[PDB]
RNA sequence: UAUCUGGUUGAUCCUGCCAGUAGUCAUAUGCUUGUCUCAAAGAUUAAGCCAUGCAUGUCUAAGUAUAAGCAAUUUAUACAGUGAAACUGCGAAUGGCUCAUUAAAUCAGUUAUCGUUUAUUUGAUAGUUCCUUUACUACAUGGUAUAACUGUGGUAAUUCUAGAGCUAAUACAUGCUAAUCUCGACCCUUUGGAAGAGAUGUAUUUAUUAGAAAUGUCUUCGGACUCUUUGAUGAUUCAUAAUAACUUUUCGAAUCGCAUGGCCUUGUGCUGGCGAUGGUUCAUUCAAAUUUCUGCCCUAUCAACUUUCGAUGGUAGGAUAGUGGCCUACCAUGGUUUCAACGGGUAACGGGGAAUAAGGGUUCGAUUCCGGAGAGGGAGCCUGAGAAACGGCUACCACAUCCAAGGAAGGCAGCAGGCGCGCAAAUUACCCAAUCCUAAUUCAGGGAGGUAGUGACAAUAAAUAACGAUACAGGGCCCA
RNA sequence: UUUACUUUGAAAAAAUUAGAGUGUUCAAAGCAGGCGGCUCGAAUAUAUUAGCAUGGAAUAAUAGAAUAGG
């Protein structure tokens, strides 16, 4: 037959989800950044967990070791990128330091809210999955879109898009039909 | 795994005629044509030995 | 198995190939020739995974069968011949001429070489023999018999020979100083020049290479070709110089 | 029937080992073919590959040398008489490689007449009990060639040590 | 055994105890189940039994067409286009499935073949002049022959076949046709001529044999004068060569497509191009077989085992492709073991791997890749390079199909689909058109494979609403 | 002196694992090449034991016509 394909979990249950703590702190999360459940909140905290282990494996082993330069080097590039990671923090001690609300910051979601194009965070993620964001030229329906730097300036309303100069959804030009009958 | 219960003895006789051809050699230290041719219970009967010798007795 | 395989599936097939896991279920199984299942390049991954003049099978077959391609001057209409090292692939209606030379990372590279370079190869002595009636010849790696040999010619030396005749111009001895390319193992494709070699009767003899940039290692003569002497190789090289 | 397989055998320690797997083509054996003094009769046999084998059903003849002359010459077989591995066969006149068989001195005899002139000198000198067995007319010969393989009852005359020890043991 | 709750009395504290409280990830099972990407389908230790259908055939200009086949033509004078059937060649020994059996066996890593076979691919490789009956086919030999086909027939029945008549080969069996090389006297002094002394393939078998102070003279200043004379491996009776015979003994082209060039003394004279298919031997390549060392779960309430009927070794023979107690004959008495031999169990195919763990460790691994074995259970074989083959054959055991009872035909652990219960689960779907494989071959074939369909296997992303205005009421929430 | 032991180098298929790059609309994934010389690009790593080569002073065995005799 066909060769295997390769499939990984993006998230793991937390070893204890019925502590209050993990509650209250899951409860604030989602409604700040408009959550649909918790395995989003799970996923994130998976990558960070990932991210972090790895930085605290790259901070064990000795300063100039090849390894730990080149792969520590290309983890702050990807943590600067993704707009993580400041630019005058480009350290892996940084790195430890980093939290899930950052990368929940970074999600296409939180930025439509932030920008203006929307007036709540529930809102953006209607517009995102309704069709109506483009970043650059590309159409994304996807509020767990996680923007770069360079793509954050170029977040807008779709050339197809009512609201970014098409033509009138199928409620409006329905309304005025019957209005002109 | 040689001498386990097999789902149907008889279906496969020829097996186990090798099965004990084969442990008869293992155990030995213990007891010590042609087809391609032109032309073709016990608890009972010691009861009663008992009673048989407590009558003649 | 009661006879000869006659299929190779994906995963089983030379990693060098870089062939798509899913593609497909099975790989081109390379055809008795001269060079080793392992060691050798079918013209169909040649035509089409690394030149992209075919998108697949028989546009390949149909390349082959117009008579278009020759392997070492001679056409060839297999899809699955077993081209190897230091074979030349000739195309004249493109007018291309190719070496199959082994880069750094270790996979056969499209280099593209002059008709005057195309017009001869080089070959490893991997055996010297008398035949019937008392008549020398080599056998190269390219499994080449060449009678009426030069008697300096001895094993490991390196003979070029001209593809039009099928005979020995020049030959290049086996010493040290010489350079020398690495065809297997995790250091094929460098490039270096000898230093010494360990001599173990009864074992597997090896050599040791130091590159331009001064790096020595150490490599099983089995893996042992030489290209020239140091600073004249006798071929083209590859971008990179068997660097790294 | 017949298999040379290694896996029916006891191992060293004496272990029965089980059966691996079904008996294999490539590891058969066949009869023998116990060739016998008699009017030619051999047969073919297709072996592995594109080979042949010839077997020696029966013959009569064969090529022996004089080693000592460098000379070769055909001549029948009159019997065997002794083989160092089983009398039976001596018995029976089985022929098989190493036997000890008696052929006609004849054409040796001829050909030693033709060189050498004599029934110079000093050459002619031959060693003292073969002279007795052209007398007798039998040399002992020994059988060199494998007729149950080659079809071949080709030798080699006795000589020297060789027949001392072969006189010896007869 | 951490955290959380509760009980331990007349109550409240502080200890201690007890009960409940935890991610598992395997089997079964219940409910629900909109979208995108996607991916799998074992299990009664039952390797238990199967109706039906399919899964291996194959043709280029280039092996064989008077098909009474088709169509053509300048309307045919050996044929020529295309081509059913059959002969011939090749393949069917690949693939796919499963894990029955197997505990130094397989398997992993690592070695050897100076111990042997090898279709196919690739590269080389064979002028033997002559030798009386020449009473002579090589401008090309036979049925020592048949299919397909014509015609007559048997059987209830099958991929059953009998008699008679025909005819082909790259089928079968036979058999041929003025060369090259050593010296070279004599002339001649070179681009030299040659009186004449000489030599002559392979294949099989055996024996034998080989295989290891010229430091000068002259010369034109160059050069000449005499001598050398096998190679390889760490290692060989290696490679190779030579002599003498030997063989129911081979090979050394009686084959085919396209095209019609060059010489002339003008003859259907001589010569000549590009390819295909065959053939000896060697090397190479795809392989196969043995093989060196180390590494296997439980069991000592299995301590001695193997050797009569081969166990260890020696010699010889037989057989094998070949080494070898693989087998035979005779010889000795050997071989393993408390460093666990031998025996027994194993819901034991092994590995790459998977799960968990902080590390050591523990468990799983039929299951996408490598290798091994098998095709209901034993046994034996034809063919072919390659099989102990089973979608090849023969016998026996167990099942089981048809029958006119005389006989005939069987092997789904291949793809679908059933039975095994009276309780249950993917479609008897489409395509050879992407991958590669097979063939005479671009084209034909491929349930290998792919496409789609079908129980939420395992995984990814992600809808079920968003933004406002207006009106009314004073109570809402948290701790204790 | 030799061995054990230890350092490094070859070797240990691919797939899998860790790791580098890449806006598959994100992600699970797949993937190796771009501009007109540009000094651009998976840089790669990983395996207890057995076998091979190699640098070793300690440690543990192993050796001596060692400091012998006249
Ligand atoms: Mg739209
Ligand atoms: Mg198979
Ligand atoms: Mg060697
Ligand atoms: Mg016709
Ligand atoms: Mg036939
Ligand atoms: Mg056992
Ligand atoms: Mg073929
Ligand atoms: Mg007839
Ligand atoms: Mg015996
Ligand atoms: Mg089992
Ligand atoms: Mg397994
Ligand atoms: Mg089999
Ligand atoms: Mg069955
Ligand atoms: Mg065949
Ligand atoms: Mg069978
Ligand atoms: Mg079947
Ligand atoms: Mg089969
Ligand atoms: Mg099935
Ligand atoms: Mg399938
Ligand atoms: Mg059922
Ligand atoms: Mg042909």
């Amino acid at each position: 037959p066909r060769a295997p394909r390769t499939y990984s979990k993006t998230y793991s249950t937390p070893k204890r989800p019925y502590e209050s703590s993990r509650l209250d702190a899951e409860l604030k999360l989602a409604g700040e950044f408009g959550l649909k459940n918790k395995k989003e909140i799970y996923r994130i905290s998976f990558q960070l967990s990932k991210i972090r282990r790895a930085a605290r494996d790259l901070l064990t082993r000795d300063e100039k070791d090849p390894k730990r330069l080149f792969e520590g080097n290309a983890l702050i590039r990807r943590l600067v990128r993704v707009g993580v990671l400041s630019e005058d923090k480009k350290k892996l001690d940084y790195v430890l330091a980093l939290k899930v609300e950052d990368f929940l910051e970074r999600r296409l979601q939180t930025q439509v809210y932030k920008l203006g194009l929307a007036k709540s965070v529930h809102h953006a993620r209607v517009l995102i999955t309704q069709r109506h964001i483009a970043v650059g030229k590309q159409i994304v329906n996807i509020p767990s879109f996680m923007v770069r730097l360079d793509s954050e300036k170029h977040i807008d309303f779709a050339p197809t898009s009512p609201f970014g100069g098409a033509r009138p959804g199928r409620v409006a030009r329905r309304n005025a039909a019957r209005k002109a009958e | 795994g040689t001498y386990r219960k097999r789902f149907n003895e008889k279906a496969r006789s020829g097996h186990m005629a090798k099965l004990k051809e084969l442990k008869r050699i293992r155990n030995k230290q213990f007891t010590r044509p042609n087809a391609n041719a032109e032309i073709l219970s016990r608890l009972k009967k010691k009861r009663l030995d008992k009673f048989i010798e407590h009558q003649l007795k | 198995a009661r006879g000869p395989k006659k299929h190779l599936k994906r995963l089983a097939a030379p990693h060098h190939w870089l062939l798509d896991k899913l593609s497909g279920c099975y790989a081109p199984r390379p055809s008795a020739g001269p060079h080793k299942l392992r060691e050798s390049l079918p013209l169909i991954v040649f035509l089409r995974n690394r030149l992209k003049y075919a998108l697949n099978g028989r546009e390949v077959k149909a390349i082959l069968m117009q008579r278009h391609v020759k392997v070492d001057g001679k056409v060839r209409t297999d899809t699955t011949y077993p081209a190897g090292f230091m074979d030349v692939i000739t195309l004249d209606a493109t007018n291309e001429n190719f070496r199959l030379v082994y880069d750094v990372k270790g996979r056969f590279a499209v280099h593209r070489i002059t008709d005057e370079e195309a017009s001869y190869k080089l070959g490893k002595v991997k055996k010297v023999q008398l035949g019937k009636k008392g008549v020398p010849y080599v056998v190269t790696h390219d499994g080449r018999t060449i009678r009426y040999p030069d008697p300096n010619i001895k094993v490991n030396d390196t003979v070029k020979i001209d593809l039009a005749s099928g005979k020995i111009t020049d030959f290049i001895k086996f010493d040290a100083g010489k350079l020398v390319y690495v065809t297997g193992g995790r250091n094929l494709g460098r490039i270096g020049t000898i230093v010494h070699k360990e001599r173990h009767d009864g074992g597997f003899d090896l050599v040791h290479i130091k590159d331009s940039l001064d790096n020595t290692f150490v490599t099983r003569l089995n893996n042992v070709f030489v290209i020239g002497e140091q600073g004249k190789p006798y071929i083209s090289l590859p971008k990179g110089k068997g660097i790294k | 029937g017949i298999s040379r397989d290694s896996r029916h055998k006891r191992s060293a320690t004496g272990a029965k080992r089980a059966q691996f797997r079904k008996k294999r083509k490539f590891e058969l054996g066949r009869q023998p073919a116990n060739t016998k003094i008699g009017a030619k009769r051999i047969h073919s046999v297709r072996t592995r590959g594109g080979n042949k084998k010839y077997r020696a059903l029966r013959i009569e003849t064969g090529n022996f040398s004089w080693a000592s002359e460098g000379i070769s010459k055909k001549t029948r077989i009159a019997g065997v008489v002794y083989h160092p591995s089983n009398n039976e066969l001596v018995r029976t006149n089985t022929l098989t490689k190493a036997a000890i068989v008696q052929i006609d001195a004849t054409p040796f005899r001829q050909w030693f007449e033709a060189h050498y002139g004599q029934t110079r000198a000093a050459s002619a000198k031959i060693e003292s009990s073969v002279e007795s067995q052209f007398s007798a007319g039998r040399l002992y010969a020994c059988i060199s060639s494998r007729p149950g393989q080659s079809g071949r009852c080709d030798g080699y005359i006795l000589e020297g040590e060789e027949l001392a020890f072969y006189l010896r043991r007869l």
